[PDB]
């Protein structure tokens, strides 16, 4: 079988990122850009304060990461392209082709590693710098400009933590009402804030008309959304194929030395949806990258959710020992066993089994010498805030031979 | 190690190294270091308004 | 050893107990990104010379960087679907005894008498030979049949419990707490989980739900709060470290930043190839999200005190009566709502 | 503005009626509900009791 | 310095542009009665008197 | 894969093998599904030379 | 798999069908007795 070599460019995920080639990458320490961000002002009477109109200054910096891929030869192939060892021409010549027709064979892959994982990094860099939808929307809504009283961030983070709860598996629950899905997508798509302007060559569809971005799916989810979520805008697209390369020079190679400081389309198939008001890419890269190869794909990431059950509790009010009805569970005894506190919990197993939580498996932690470590805890109380107070229930006298 | 040329000639070559307590940087290397041969620079990518 | 009598014989004493149980979900997740949301740079591919079992390794190395121009957020991830859960929801409860450091009783027979049927009982014990200096690694089995187990924490409370506390989102420790409350200076955390003159923020009628587990030097506090380290030689994962360590928090940031920071994809606190929910195996990178983490809350399951009340006879849905004479019933409250089939 | 009651007692004997005979059973010999009562249960923000 | 201060006096003049919108909301809030007694009296109430 | 997914995937296998058992003849009722799923079918064969 | 499904079983024929001019019966146990509910693949087939 022949390999079926991937180009970054072609794929739908370059449009979430602008490329540029750098030489002399190797010999930066602390790359920055740099934000002047103003903001208008109102006028109002009463009693009131004047404003005056603010400026912000914002300063981000690069983050260096790396890629790595190997090669090997064996022994007895760079023994025969080593030219030593030559004796009979006819049979070793044979052999000698097939090492080298393995060696190129060998770095025709490891060529095309680089441009299929770095589309890996992209994903792995925008899972990182992504929050959730579900604290980002309510926040974004709720608050109007920020710098809020205890009373309102209190409100907000009640309804942030029921929006949490409410809303996790908001596709495989909702997986029967269409509108539910393409009403979120539309908040999900406008309630992210959009990036700067300054660009030569943008990927447009064949009309013509620039996207606005890529959103990236499981191959499940991407037919799911398809099948009769999502309206189909386009199957073909325009991408640059060009990066854009730059260097220093002249004045700025030698501020570089001296001071340690410097200063600076193809017709693709690939599907394109609307959602809300814009149009974005709907890329579900599962066969192109990350096929018959041995690293797990991204976005099937693990959730940590831990569960609290009570296990010996006793209603200790006598009203609270009620039940909804006469006979509901009787029995033959002429004392109705369930009177009696109780001593386990009952839960389900993953499997939809029933299992049991007997008190006998709290020998582990309570029939331990730490229920009897009572001495650090005297030591701290010992340097406390005391008062002289009676010690008539804590002391023991001597008799006296009366 | 800047690399531009040198300002102005010194005269009187003496043992440097007795006198360590005068200037504020002092580096003495055997024959050479690789600390004479690296580039490193800060680049600003752009400003934007 | 008379709580050991009286939990084989079948007596209840005069205490009560709260489980903690953490647990993984596999979930399918679904990233949106803006057009210019990241600055990508590339470098020059250098090749290293290195030597092999015969031959010679060639190393490609190609070093890039990343810059996000963003003024605000750029990218939106929100997980969409459930998949299997990889963790087993069994009753396998965590065993004290592969703990060393604290005081020892005066006699060993006693010791080794209350190691030999505390092992009794159990899945996971330390191994007969008791490896001196050593990991104290619980005796491997055969295959495992649903799943990786996953180890139950129990924590000390009073029996007079009120269990309207455990129908909601509650919290274990029995006094809610955490980094979201602040506003006025910095030595309010502290504050707000420890000091028992004021009341407690969520429900504010009371201190603390219960007094054993809640107080600076409490119980649950020394045994469970990871500076005190008791549980340090246990190699086994604590379900509810996290709800009782403080946190170091830098309040620079104001509250929303600084959670929409804690809510990104943290590195896990488990182990996913082992089998019985070890600790977390230093120089792995596995990024899950920690939803009930940074809330300091945990979710009740569908969890009753007896099977007859737990399933009704309808050929259907389960049960839903709350107390019948002195059991219960809790109604499930966490996300797992319409999934996870019976 | 919200306005609940706490000790109310209905005073008449005809007044003190159940729907059903045995909906709110219990084991003593004397049902806890037929004394006066002293509180009163709402609802929260959030839903708790 | 100038630049500053162009800056500064043109957002100072949008400023009342921006805050002229603001006091007609203002009074239009207060001038306005609600609606859940305006539509009844309109109706129930011919004349007057 | 290592023992914990394998034991996850025995039991989804399980699972899956008791759901769709007699399959045209349980869910005869809705046409669309059992397209859904023989599409799922013809799209699981690695295709041949 | 080394599994074995249990059919609809049970320990009294008054549980195994309730009054209703329709569907069998429900209840699990009633004092002694039980009834286990079909868990085999064959619930839509095989009437009854």
């Amino acid at each position: 079988n022949t390999l079926n070599f991937v180009r970054f460019l072609e794929l739908g995920l370059s449009v979430a990122c602008i490329c540029t080639k750098f030489p002399e990458l190797a010999y930066v320490r602390d790359g920055v850009i740099q934000f002047e961000v103003q903001q208008p002002m109102i006028a109002r009477d009463g009693p009131h304060p004047v404003d005056q109109p603010v400026h912000n200054y914002m300063v981000k910096r690069i983050h260096k990461r790396s890629l790595s891929a190997a090669f090997a030869i064996a022994s007895e192939a760079l023994s025969l392209l080593s030219n030593t060892y030559v004796d009979g021409t006819e049979i070793d010549s044979s052999l000698r082709i097939r090492a080298i027709q393995q060696m190129a064979r060998n770095l025709r892959t490891v060529l095309d590693s680089f441009e299929r994982g770095t589309a890996d990094q992209l994903l792995g860099v925008l899972l990182e710098k992504a929050p959730p939808l579900s604290l980002l929307s309510p926040i974004n809504k709720f608050q109007p400009e920020g710098h809020l009283n205890r009373v309102a961030r209190a409100a907000l983070l009640s309804d942030l933590k029921r929006r949490v709860c409410a809303d996790m598996f908001f596709m495989t629950r909702h997986a029967r009402e269409p509108r539910l899905i393409s009403a979120y997508l539309s908040d999900m798509v406008s309630c992210t804030q959009p990036s700067v302007m300054v660009s030569r060559i943008t990927h447009t569809n064949t009309r013509g008309r620039q996207v606005d971005g890529v959103l990236v799916t499981t191959a499940t989810l991407k037919r799911q959304l398809l099948q009769g979520i999502l309206q189909i805008d386009d199957t073909a697209a325009d991408v640059p194929v060009t990066y854009g390369e730059m260097v220093l020079q002249g004045t700025n190679l030698v501020t570089a030395l001296v001071m340690g400081k410097a200063v600076r389309n193809a017709r693709v198939p690939a599907d394109l949806v609307i959602v809300g008001d814009k149009l974005v890419f709907l890329e579900a890269l599962e066969r192109r990258v990350y096929q018959a190869t041995r690293v797990a794909y991204p976005l099937i990431g693990n959730i940590d959710i831990t569960f609290i059950m009570p296990m010996g509790v006793f209603q200790a009010n006598s009203m609270d020992r009620y039940t909804r009805h006469a006979g509901d569970f009787s029995t033959v005894s002429e004392q109705d066993p369930r009177q009696f506190p109780p001593q386990g919990i009952f839960f389900y197993n993953k499997d939809g089994i029933l299992t049991q939580l007997t008190l006998r498996d709290a020998m582990g932690t309570i029939c331990h010498s730490s229920l009897l470590d009572v001495e650090a805890t005297l030591v701290a109380l010992r340097q406390q805030h005391l008062d002289r107070q009676c010690y008539f229930g804590v002391y023991v006298a001597e008799g006296t031979e009366d | 190690p800047a690399g531009i040329i040198p300002t102005g000639n010194v005269l009187s070559t003496i043992e440097v190294c007795a006198h360590r307590c005068i200037f504020d940087f002092f580096k003495q290397i055997r024959s050479d270091d690789n600390s004479l041969y690296s580039a490193q620079f800060d680049i600003l990518l752009g400003t934007y308004c | 050893i008379s709580l050991t009598h009286q939990l084989r014989t079948g007596f209840h004493p005069g205490i009560a107990f709260t489980v903690v149980r953490q647990d993984r979900f596999a979930t399918e997740q679904l990233l949106y990104a803006e057009r210019a949301s990241e600055s990508y740079f590339v470098g020059q591919i250098q090749v290293h010379h290195h030597d092999a079992i015969g031959g010679v390794n060639f190393t490609l190395t190609q070093p890039r960087a990343h810059v996000d121009l963003g003024v605000g957020y750029t990218a939106v991830c929100a997980t969409a679907a459930l998949r299997c859960p990889l963790t087993d929801m069994g009753n396998t409860a965590q065993n004290l005894f592969f703990s060393r450091g604290g005081v020892p009783m005066l006699h060993d027979n006693v010791t080794e008498s209350l190691r030999r049927i505390t092992a009794s009982g159990g899945r996971l014990n330390p191994t007969e030979p008791l490896p001196i200096f050593g990991g104290l690694r619980p005796a491997t089995s055969a295959g495992i049949a649903r799943g990786q187990a996953s180890v139950c924490e129990f924590v000390a409370m009073p029996v007079s419990t009120d269990l309207q506390y455990f129908r909601t989102a509650c919290n274990p420790r029995g006094r809610a707490s955490g980094m979201l409350y602040m506003g006025d200076r910095d030595a309010d955390i502290e504050a707000i989980m420890f000091d028992h003159t004021q009341s407690d923020v969520a429900y504010t009628d009371r201190a603390t739900l219960n007094p054993w587990a809640s107080q600076k030097h409490s119980y649950g506090d020394r045994l469970y709060n990871g500076t005190y380290n008791l549980t340090g030689a246990s190699p086994i994962y604590s379900p509810c470290f996290k709800f009782f360590t403080p946190a170091e928090v830098n309040t620079n940031c104001n509250t929303l930043d600084r959670l929409l920071m804690e809510a990104k994809a943290v590195a896990s606190q488990s182990s996913t190839d082992t089998e019985y929910q070890f600790k977390r195996p230093p120089g792995s990178t596995e990024m899950t999200q920690d939803p009930c983490g940074l809330f300091q809350e945990a979710y009740p399951p569908l969890c009753s005190s007896d099977a007859a009340m737990l399933r009704t006879a309808h050929a259907g849905e389960t049960g839903a009566d709350e107390v019948h004479l002195a059991q219960y019933l809790i109604r499930d409250a966490s996300p797992l709502r319409g999934c996870l089939p019976l």
